[PDB]
RNA sequence: CCGGGCACUCUAACGGGACUGCCCGCGAAAGCGGGAGGAAGGAGGGGACGACGUCUGGUCAGCAUGGCCCUUACGGCCUGGGCGACACACGUGCUACAAUGCCCACUACAAAGCGAUGCCACCCGGCAACGGGGAGCUAAUCGCAAAAAGGUGGGCCCAGUUCGGAUUGGGGUCUGCAACCCGACCCCAUGAAGCCGGAAUCGCUAGUAAUCGCGGAUCAGCCAUGCCGCGGUGAAUACG
């Protein structure tokens, strides 16, 4: 009937709700391509369905909030793959060599006192 | 890298051609962290090269990069006072970085107005064996075979 | 650019409003 | 670009002093430490010693200079 | 600073604009945090001592 | 096409070709193209003399312009310079007026760097 | 409507205070909604480490105001019976609005 | 938005979780190489944390303090001026020299904070800074608020320009007893140098550099381009 995964990337979450359907994807009450599309990276979110050839099987409804859009895409990528494994746990062995089910733990490195931006040091003269 | 080998960064396959060399080229185009703009430059240049020439831009991009790969270059080495321009080979990883960076830095030296026009035109010339990028490659291998007299300093 | 105060961009750089960057 | 927007400000020190000097006719030099104030038309023709911080400088006030402030005519620094 | 310059305490300042911060503990003129009423130095000295409730070390 | 005192912008859009008038920036050009009912995008070479004569009517006598402006500015300097004004003293010695610092970076107002010894 | 606003600098004094209130109101009142945790207000202060510069050595401190909500639904007496003055915690502070 | 529900996102407290524990190889061992499982592996990433001591380092001008001087005065009050001076020199930054760009309209996705005489939605006047009116908020419930780069559409067509916003004339708002020395902000006009920088030299090894905005501390106001934080997009390269 329905399968779910959460997915997260860089202070951004996007809950993926999978239902068997024509292949049409809604994101925040907008068309998938009316939200994205002006962004070349957008197709990455959907790569889990091409790894299992789940293209024409599922419809998806997503709720994406937080962060910027490019991180929103990666969270959708995971949430899609998470709902995919809960659907058929035999897809773990399929999806895992690609890493689609791993979380990207890289977040903005905090700024540190004495530097300009958290690594970049102020330039000096000595003379 | 004093300690380790400092392994290579593994680039993500191209979103379009599934090709890592594409992404690596797109990155050299990207400035100020705009990967979105850099792709739209590259892909809108793929339409120029495929219309103004009835040939697949995939094989031309490959063929252009190959013609700019230097087989040898010159390096300095501190010897007996002032140093020397010493010829030696180019590891195949460095042939990649140079030829890619050379294509991009050449295209921006071009006369054409819009970005993707310069890229596609430079690419088209580079595969054909001409254009500014192939001159940097043909000029480097001219440094070697010129200072060839120091081929015993190989290091 | 960010220097011209009679452009929208030079208005957001100073953090002010005017004819070249109204509120709503 | 200069702005007081209304109630063009003048110090109460000289104001009550000058308006009384009109009713008795133009007087000689006047001591003033308040250059904060603007100039008003009823100063024209007078002589006012404005403080630069060190001395009192005689300033003949005329019709052309009605808009400004005192001390615009009594500079502070001294260069070369 | 000087005991005379703790005249801000007695302000009756004749102009509100002449009210200035004046760290209370040490009589510092310049850098006075307003929520504590201390100066940046008296703030660190009282924080370490533990006399400022809720004020811990900052780490993240 | 001569609108103000002798002034001949050409071949470009009309609003932008008005910038080439002294007393006209982008705010005055957009205003004249608005109040004279002219498309700002039309090329200067494609301007109707009936539109051009309407433009000359407007701009010539609405605001003080090119010739008079230069004299009005200078006579507005001599004004504060002839009186003992402080602002006038700075205009004499070629220094900033709006209250900037001169210890460095006075370059635009004054005499690109003339160096001495130490 | 019975609102109870718990605020304190220590996060163990609020919890020591909030749990005690649910246990006195769950013997009488309906299912109390629960100890719902509200976000924290974090005031930060950054101070140069010494006097008289060495500008680039500052160490910062933070003062965190933790918040909690209570919301007993329809409490009458044996709720308010144990709620007059039985609480221990000190760094805690409470308000009531209806 | 209501009814209603806690599952989800979240919030903020308690826990679990990774240990070379499992497999192969080497090794005497410690461990090194590689592999599966796993959100994560050999210090997962980032902080706070800086030993015996060194430099007679820095500060008696934050405070404390030994000695020495001053005592109608080195002290005390005020107004005014100065800390902003300008023939030059260095440091650190900001904005740029443009088309991977500038401008205009339209439209989309943050994290972290601040606010009771303050934050001020919203309405009216004003080109606008802003003024009047006035709602809500002791604030996950209201407000700062619009995030910007981005996307779609359109304009400029390589030019000291629709690049660049210095300088200067002119009109005006606000704070403040008061803006001459000496403030910020708005509107009109002016539209400078500058077409990627000599010798030399600086930063960073991954969410890093680069770039884009946002907030805060002090503060009536502000010369904040500073500083301390926040997230958005997101590289190149390391033979040695
Ligand atoms: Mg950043
Ligand atoms: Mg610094
Ligand atoms: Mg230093
Ligand atoms: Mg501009
Ligand atoms: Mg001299
Ligand atoms: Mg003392
Ligand atoms: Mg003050
Ligand atoms: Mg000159
Ligand atoms: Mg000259
Ligand atoms: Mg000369
Ligand atoms: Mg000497
Ligand atoms: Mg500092
Ligand atoms: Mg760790
Ligand atoms: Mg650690
Ligand atoms: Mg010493
Ligand atoms: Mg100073
Ligand atoms: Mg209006
Ligand atoms: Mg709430
Ligand atoms: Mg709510
Ligand atoms: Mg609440
Ligand atoms: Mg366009
Ligand atoms: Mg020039
Ligand atoms: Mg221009
Ligand atoms: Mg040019
Ligand atoms: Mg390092
Ligand atoms: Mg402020
Ligand atoms: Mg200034
Ligand atoms: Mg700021
Ligand atoms: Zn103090």
């Amino acid at each position: 009937e329905q399968y779910y995964g959460t997915g997260r990337r860089k202070e951004a979450v996007a809950r993926v709700f999978l239902r068997p359907g024509n292949g049409k994807v809604t994101v925040n009450g907008q068309d998938f391509n009316e939200y994205f599309q002006g962004l070349v990276r957008a197709v990455a979110a959907l790569e889990p369905l091409r790894a299992v050839d789940a293209l024409g099987h599922f419809d998806a409804y997503i709720t994406v909030r937080g962060g910027g859009k490019s991180g929103q895409i990666d969270a959708i990528k995971l949430g899609i793959a998470r709902a995919l494994v809960q659907y058929n746990p035999d897809y773990r062995a399929k999806l895992k060599p690609l890493g689609f089910l791993t979380r990207d733990a890289r977040v903005v490195e905090r700024k540190k006192y004495g530097k300009h931006k958290a690594r970049r040091a102020p330039q000096y003269s000595k003379r | 890298a004093r300690r380790r080998r400092a392994e290579v960064r593994q680039l993500q396959p191209d979103l379009v051609y599934g090709d890592v060399l594409v992404t690596a080229f797109i990155n050299k185009i990207m400035r100020d962290g705009k990967k979105n703009l850099a792709a739209r430059i590259f892909y809108d240049a793929c339409k120029i090269i495929q219309e103004k020439t009835g040939q697949e831009p995939l094989k031309v991009f490959k063929q252009a990069v190959e013609n700019v790969k230097p087989r040898m270059e010159v390096r300095s080495r501190r010897v007996g006072g002032a140093n020397y321009q010493v010829p030696m080979e180019v590891s195949p990883r460095r042939q990649q970085s140079l030829a890619l960076r050379w294509l991009v830095q050449a295209a921006n030296q071009r006369p054409e107005r819009r970005a993707a026009v310069r890229i596609a035109h430079e690419l088209m010339d580079a595969a054909e064996g001409k254009g500014g990028a192939v001159k940097k490659k043909e000029d480097v291998e001219r440094m070697a075979e010129a200072n060839r007299a120091y081929a015993h300093y190989r290091w | 650019g960010k220097g011209d105060r009679r452009t929208r961009r030079g208005k957001i750089w100073r953090g002010t409003y005017g004819k070249y960057r109204p509120r709503k | 670009p200069r702005s007081l927007k209304k109630g063009v400000f003048v110090d109460d020190h000289l104001l009550e002093k000058v308006l009384e000097l009109n009713a008795k006719g133009e007087k000689r030099l006047i001591k003033t430490w308040s250059r904060r104030s603007t100039i008003v038309p009823e100063m024209v023709g007078h002589t006012i010693a404005v403080y630069n911080g060190k001395q009192h400088v005689p300033v003949y006030i005329t019709e052309n200079m009605v808009g400004h402030k005192l001390g615009e005519f009594a500079p502070t620094r001294t260069y070369r | 600073a000087r005991k005379a310059l703790i005249e801000k305490a007695k302000r009756t300042p004749k102009f509100k604009v002449r009210a200035y911060t004046r760290c209370v503990r040490c009589g510092r003129a310049r850098s006075v945090y307003r929520f504590f009423g201390l100066c940046r130095i008296c703030l660190r000295e009282l924080a370490h001592k533990g006399q400022l409730p809720g004020v811990r070390k900052a780490s993240w | 096409a001569r609108i103000a005192g002798v002034e001949i912008p050409r071949n470009k859009r009309v609003d932008v070709a008005l910038t080439y008038i002294y007393g006209i920036g982008k705010a005055r050009a957009k205003e004249a193209l608005e109040k004279t009912g002219i498309n700002p995008a039309t090329r200067v070479k494609d301007l109707t003399e009936a539109e051009v004569v309407r433009l000359r009517e407007y701009v010539e006598n609405t605001w003080k312009l090119e010739g008079e402006l230069r004299a009005e500015v200078a006579a507005n300097i001599k004004r504060l310079m002839d009186i003992g004004c402080y602002r006038g003293l700075r205009h004499r010695r070629g220094l900033p007026v709006r209250g900037q610092r001169t210890r460095t970076n006075a370059r635009t107002r004054k005499g690109p760097r003339k160096t001495v010894a130490g | 409507k019975i609102r109870i606003k718990l605020r304190g600098f220590d996060h163990k004094t609020l919890d020591a205070s909030a749990q005690k209130i649910v246990e006195a109101a769950r013997r009488s009142g309906a299912q109390v909604s629960g100890p719902i945790p509200l976000p924290t207000r974090v005031r930060r202060f950054t101070v140069i480490r010494g006097p008289f510069k060495h500008k680039d050595s500052r160490e910062h401190f933070e003062l965190r105001t933790h918040n909690r909500l209570v919301d007993i639904i329809n409490p009458n007496r044996k709720t308010i019976e144990q709620l007059m003055t039985l609480d221990l915690p000190t760094g805690v502070e409470i308000e009531i609005k209806t």
